[PDB]
DNA sequence: AAGTATTGATATAAGTAATAGATAATG
DNA sequence: CATTATCTACCGCAATATCAATACTT
């Protein structure tokens, strides 16, 4: 029974910081029955939702009056849209905080010690049914948060500690290409093999038409994603979004070696694997040639080859004898001798 | 018969270090075959003698490719390959330089630049391969002038450099092999391998790729080692014979050795300016006061080197060596469970600690460095020629070994020749002890008496420098102290003081010469009497008052109980609001005095280990209490500001016929450029770096070309001007001072502001230093600056805009209307500028008929220099006449007046 | 017209969101 | 009008690989 917000209201709010917002209520009802949340969650009475810049509100008012939740939570750091959602939220059951979700140290004091937000631990096997994470990251200059929570996907700490938790995510469009790619994309990059390795990714929906053909036509074809126009979205001038839905799997390496291992590697990403090597350390070319017996391996680029092999060539890369140490891979600007 | 027998040696020690390298470890491979099969690091000039081995083959065969596929003349049908395409890029060049030769530099220049450029087991590959090529080219010319003078394109592009360079890398990688011994964690069986040295890798620094060459940890392993000496030779060190005096620019300092009178980092037209004068023969006496400078002899401390040494040797961290470690110490890893802050948090210490453990390694590597040099000059006598910058301050030819190092390397040096006391010397000697102990505000009498308190701490830390009390350590320059110790220990057990002869340079400098030449130039009273120019009964501490004036605002700030500021109400020092306002006064911005006051704080450590922002609110006092304190320098730099945007924001009238027509605005090529008191032409070298990615055979570096004609950065001429102004005129009083003390047969040296002699002379020093201020500042320095920059600058135009309505602004409105319609095409501000530039070669004309009909012809610009309001009235883009601002005015005060004074020197 | 080399543009990593202090350029 | 790096002077340091468009020769 909370009160929809509507354009005249979006239209009043004059910071947005970069961020853009779906507006419509009804591509909104589209994107719920498509994800089907109840499906996942048999029981979203008792389920607790945080938010994670939420801007409009438009969406978390849609979703407790659609699920009523039992707890719901709002983190908004942006002063005037902070306002605009307190004034309208005033007198309901829908909280509204003040705190950047950017900090870590925001996250510790919410959970850890304060604990106005406490969610359950799960086990690894299922996603967790009592803890929903959303999140608008929509901004161009932020996209090193997005990269942030991906390998906080990989190291378990920073929210993942409560198990598989799904994340939907307003991101743009241009990282949304970058982080599904597949092997043999020219948009294959360090985003797309961490999504592959640590995650399940599907888009639900789309700004603009014209980009569906970055994508995987059959990925594409698979998701059946729900086409909208840039009308729909209030701050017009910025680029195209797309909305992804992040599910944590389960993965079997280390992730410090294989991190270091596919970031050498896939610098040189259009270059034969027989020469790409011995950039990994000192007799790496020899050493891989040894113990690589497949000669179909060692003609694939690195942008050719998948996670599976990426895990394979960590594997590798542990039994060598000699590796040069990963801490030390790093550049100094503090220290210059400059002698006169 | 002492210079005969230092000639042979010189000539050895000026023999090619690509000879002697190639004849050394030739050497060392006869006893490693005779004595057997190790790995010391005589066996690491073996594995260098064997990479020489090895790789002159691969040289060879590149040089036969080259030869071959040059031979056609048909480049189409030639080197189809990308590989064969550019041998016809560089082959040509490598063809006249001896394989070996070029070995054996490669080997060399890849050692000598291990540990550099952030990496921390190698260095880039661009300054790598860019280091190799120009010592490649530089070897070229040393050979080419030799055989020139035997029997009796000139400038190598740095593309061809950087190819030259990569290629011999990567041909040197291929063959460089080493052992390493490891275990294999699946077994944990210790196994042995070989591996290439150098692995050619990539890194990333916030979001941005690193061409890095890697070092293996065997090779480093004997890298530091104290055979580094010997593995690795230096090229330019002290001189034990006479250098050449300065006549030439070409020809001077080693004897052996080409240098220019400038160092010239990156830009041609100083050079050429240089040149010039040289020509002209107007910098006489900057070559006298240079010569000056570098015919003074030098010697080893040898009681002070045995000190030294045997500290080194002990191996402890003492003062300023840092001491040997050989592993870094690592904290251990947190759970990778652990908080993401948590992590970076250990990533960070983990960063910090590699700073530290490298810095140490690389100041322990030097202290071995000099202490080894100085062991190898011990008892002979040293020569320090010296070079000069553009801006007019000297510094010598040898960077590794010099009295402008730090308290070490001044400590161990002295002046070979001795001159007796007499009535002042042991007065003198007593002076520079107190001068060595932070007390300066004090007279001379109170100095002599400090002195004379402590004759038994002099008597035991000269007796016995370890194993005592050790008063030396606590001195601001410790190794000095403890010679002047020594030295007053000797003359103490004399009974006669005046018999003694001495050799320990005596401290006379002039505090804040930047400031004194503010005071003078602007003749202000206050300022001079605040700076000593006015004589007085006491010196008199500008840090000192403007430090209280810090502490007064600290007090009153400190309201806030803000813990910095009661921490440091009671702690505000001479030191640190000394260092902040010497470079204050001569420009420095609000950061870099936060840098410098933080820096000098932080091992003080009252406030936090982030003191920065403690250290902006101090930073904030200091500004404000100098913003009371000074205005006739700041009036002064402002002037020198202000020309200086005029100078660059102008444009010449002779850059074209039409246009550039590269955008709206054609671009800036002008740079400030005035003479000195001496003749030598000042230039600010300041310009715009345009880097583009150059393909080599490693990969595609990104350098920039310094031969290319490039704008000039106005930021860079505005901050540089003042500095730069009152740093010639400074050399140039230092300069003329050495010239005078030179003729009057003083031995002589000094580092910047503060001069260098026996404590016998240095009453005449002083003496001279005070005539030659007054004779160099007896002009009106700053008026004569704007008849050059006038009489330099005189056919400029400036550029900027003007108000649509103003009654002047429809007449050029009309005039560029007219100027269309006799043009025949749209107007211009080009042409505009053509059509002034033709007007005032109308004038050149001799022709009085031309002339008048010159006189006749209306321009843009011609309409302004008649008008004389329009810029103080001040849309559209109008042209200016290049109008300097007028001189500050002038206060009253005698220059002379500081003859009296005593305490201007101290 | 069809190759083909040149020239220009873009992503990389993943807390410098580690300063209002003060400011001259930018589009 | 907010942004956007930018910060005394010197005395031997701050990026690279890939992909798309375009124009040039053949
Ligand atoms: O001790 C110094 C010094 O030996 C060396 N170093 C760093 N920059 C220069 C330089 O520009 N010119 C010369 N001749 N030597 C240089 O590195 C050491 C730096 O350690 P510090 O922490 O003591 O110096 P820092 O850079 O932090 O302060 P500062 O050099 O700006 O005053």
């Amino acid at each position: 029974s909370v009160p929809i917000p509507g354009i005249k209201d979006i239209s009043k709010l004059k910071f947005f910081y970069g961020f853009k917002y779906l507006w419509n209520p009804t591509v909104y009802n589209k994107i719920f029955d498509k994800l089907d949340l109840t499906k996942t969650y048999k029981h979203p009475e008792e389920l607790k939702v945080l938010d994670l810049y939420p801007g409009v509100g438009i969406q978390s008012a849609i979703f407790y009056n659609k699920y009523c939740p039992r707890q719901y939570s709002l983190l908004e750091k942006r002063s005037s849209l902070y306002k605009f959602l307190n004034a309208k939220f005033e007198g309901s059951p829908l909280q509204i905080l003040k705190r950047d979700p950017y900090d870590w140290s925001t996250y510790s004091n919410l959970i850890d010690e304060e604990r106005i937000f406490v969610p359950e631990v799960q086990s690894s096997d299922h996603i967790n049914d009592k803890f929903l994470t959303v999140a608008n990251v929509t901004g161009e200059g932020s996209e090193g948060l997005i990269m942030q929570w991906l390998s906080c996907i990989g190291n378990k700490n920073w929210l993942y500690r409560f198990g598989k938790v799904k994340m939907l995510l307003w991101m743009p469009s241009t990282t949304a290409r970058k982080l599904l790619a597949r092997p043999g994309m020219h948009s294959r990059s360090k985003c797309s093999v961490v999504r592959e390795a640590f995650t399940d990714t599907k888009l639900i929906a789309i700004s603009d038409a014209n980009e569906l053909k970055g994508f995987d036509s059959q990925c594409i074809e698979e998701w059946d994603p729900i086409l909208f126009s840039a009308a729909e979205i209030w701050p017009t001038k910025g680029k195209p979004i797309a909305l992804v839905e992040m599910d944590p799997i389960d993965f079997d390496f280390d992730v410090d070696n294989w991190d270091y291992v596919t970031r050498h590697l896939m610098i040189l990403k259009r270059t034969p694997l027989n020469t790409v090597m011995d950039s990994l350390g000192h007799g790496g070319q020899q050493y891989f040639n040894s113990r690589i017996t497949d000669k179909d391996l060692l003609k694939k680029c690195p942008i050719d080859l998948t996670n599976d092999e990426f895990i394979y060539l960590t594997k590798l890369f542990m039994e060598w004898p000699f590796k040069p140490d990963i801490l030390m891979d790093f550049v100094d600007m503090y220290q210059t001798e400059h002698s006169g | 018969a002492l210079n005969i027998f230092n000639q042979d040696r010189q000539k050895v020690l000026e023999n090619r270090a690509t000879e002697a390298a190639r004849e050394r470890w030739k050497h060392d491979f006869e006893e490693a075959k005779a004595r057997g099969d190790i790995s010391i690091e005589k066996n690491l000039n073996v594995k260098l003698w064997k990479w020489y081995n090895e790789m002159l083959p691969l040289v060879k065969e590149e040089i036969n490719h080259c030869r071959s596929l040059l031979s056609e003349k048909l480049s189409d049908k030639k080197g189809l390959n990308k590989v064969d395409t550019n041998r016809l890029g560089y082959g040509p060049y490598l063809t006249l330089i001896d394989p070996g030769k070029m070995c054996v530099i490669t080997i060399l220049e890849l050692l000598k630049l291990n540990s550099t450029g952030g990496v921390i087991e190698g260095m880039r590959t661009a300054r790598a391969v860019i280091s190799v090529g120009k010592a490649i080219e530089m070897e070229f010319r040393s050979e080419q002038v030799l055989k020139s003078e035997s029997q009796a394109k000139i400038l190598w592009p740095q593309s061809i450099r950087a190819r030259i360079g990569s290629v011999l890398i990567s041909m040197l990688i291929q063959v460089a092999k080493v052992s390493v011994q490891g275990v294999d964690p699946v077994t944990k069986a210790k196994v042995h391998g070989e591996a290439p040295a150098f692995a050619h890798g990539y890194q990333y620094h916030n979001g941005s790729k690193l061409g890095v060459l890697k070092i293996h940890k065997t090779l480093i392993r004997q890298l530091n080692g104290e055979r580094l000496i010997a593995s690795v030779q230096p090229q330019l060190l002290p001189m034990l014979v006479e250098p050449k005096p300065w006549v030439n620019w070409r020809s001077g300092g080693y004897h052996y050795t080409q240098s220019t009178l400038l160092r010239t980092k990156d830009s041609p037209e100083q050079v050429a300016y240089l040149k010039a004068a040289s020509d002209n023969g107007d910098i006489d006496r900057v070559y006298d006061g240079l010569n000056v400078l570098g015919r003074t002899p030098w010697t080893v401390n040898r009681k002070v080197f045995d000190v030294v040494s045997q500290v080194w040797n002990k191996g402890e961290g003492f003062l300023d060596i840092p001491g040997a470690q050989d592993e870094m110490v690592l904290p251990p890893a947190p759970p990778k469970n652990s908080d993401p802050s948590i992590l970076r948090a250990w990533k960070l210490q983990v960063k910090t600690i590699a700073n530290k453990f490298s810095s140490d390694r690389s100041n322990r590597c030097d202290t071995n460095y000099k202490l080894e040099i100085a062991r190898a000059f011990l008892g002979e006598k040293l020569y320090f020629p010296h070079n000069l910058d553009f801006r007019g301050r000297a510094y010598p030819l040898s960077p590794h070994f010099n009295h402008l190092g730090n308290d070490m390397s001044r400590g161990l040096l002295i002046f070979w020749h001795g001159k007796k006391l007499g009535p002042s010397g042991l007065k003198w000697l007593k002076i520079h002890l107190s001068n060595l102990f932070g007390f300066d505000k004090l007279p001379l009498k109170d100095r002599v008496a400090f002195t004379e308190s402590h004759l038994q701490d002099i008597k035991d830390s000269a007796e016995n420098p370890l194993t005592g009390d050790r008063w030396w350590t606590t001195a601001d320059k410790p190794w000095q102290a403890l010679a002047t110790c020594f030295e007053l220990n000797e003359v103490m057990k004399m009974d006669n003081p005046e018999e003694f002869i001495s050799h320990q340079p005596v401290h006379q400098d002039g505090t804040c010469n930047g400031l004194q030449h503010y005071a003078a130039l602007g003749g202000d009273v206050e300022g001079a009497t605040q700076v000593n120019l006015v004589p007085s009964d006491k010196p008199q501490d500008v840090y000192a008052h403007v430090a209280r004036l810090v502490q007064k605002r600290l007090e009153i700030a400190a309201e806030k109980g803000d813990e910095n500021a009661k921490i440091l109400k009671d702690k505000i020092t001479r030191k640190v609001v000394k260092q902040t306002v010497m470079t204050n006064v001569y420009g420095v911005t609000y950061v870099g005095a936060t840098f410098q006051i933080a820096k000098q704080l932080s091992p003080i450590f009252d406030d936090r280990k982030e003191s920065l922002d403690f250290s902006k609110y101090l930073t904030k006092h200091v500004f404000s209490a100098i913003r009371e304190l000074f205005h006739s320098a700041h009036l002064i730099q402002d002037w020198l500001g202000e020309s200086a945007k005029r100078i660059s924001k102008s444009i010449r009238l002779d850059v074209d016929e039409k246009s550039f027509k590269n955008g709206n605005k054609p671009d800036f090529m002008s740079s400030v450029i005035w003479t000195t008191p001496l003749g030598l032409p000042i230039v600010q070298p300041y310009r715009e770096e345009s880097k583009k990615q150059v393909e080599t055979n490693l990969q595609t570096v990104f350098i920039s070309d310094p031969f290319a004609v490039n704008p000039v950065n106005a930021r860079r001429q505005k901050a540089g001007l003042p500095p730069n102004f009152i740093h010639s005129l400074d050399a140039s009083h230092m300069l003329l001072s050495a010239a005078e003390c030179g003729k009057q047969g003083l031995d002589f040296a000094s580092v910047h502001d503060s001069y260098w002699t026996h404590a016998s002379d240095i009453d005449t020093m002083n003496v001279v230093l005070r005539e030659q201020f007054i004779k160099l500042h007896e002009v009106d320095l700053v008026l004569r600056l704007k008849e050059e920059f006038d009489q330099r600058y005189k056919n400029y135009v400036k550029i900027g805009k003007l108000k649509r309505s103003t009654d002047l602004a429809q007449k050029i409105i009309r005039i560029r209307k007219d100027l269309s319609r006799k043009l025949g095409r749209s107007t211009t501000l080009a042409d505009e500028i053509y059509f002034e530039k033709k007007r005032q070669e109308l004038l050149n004309s001799p022709l009085i008929e031309d002339r008048n009909v010159g006189e006749k012809m209306v321009t843009t610009v011609s309409l302004f220099e008649d008008i004389t309001d329009l810029d103080a009235l001040e849309g559209m883009s109008v042209l200016l006449p290049l109008r300097l601002p007028e001189i500050p005015p002038k206060g009253d005060f005698d220059v002379t007046v500081l003859r009296n004074s005593q305490y201007f020197f101290s």
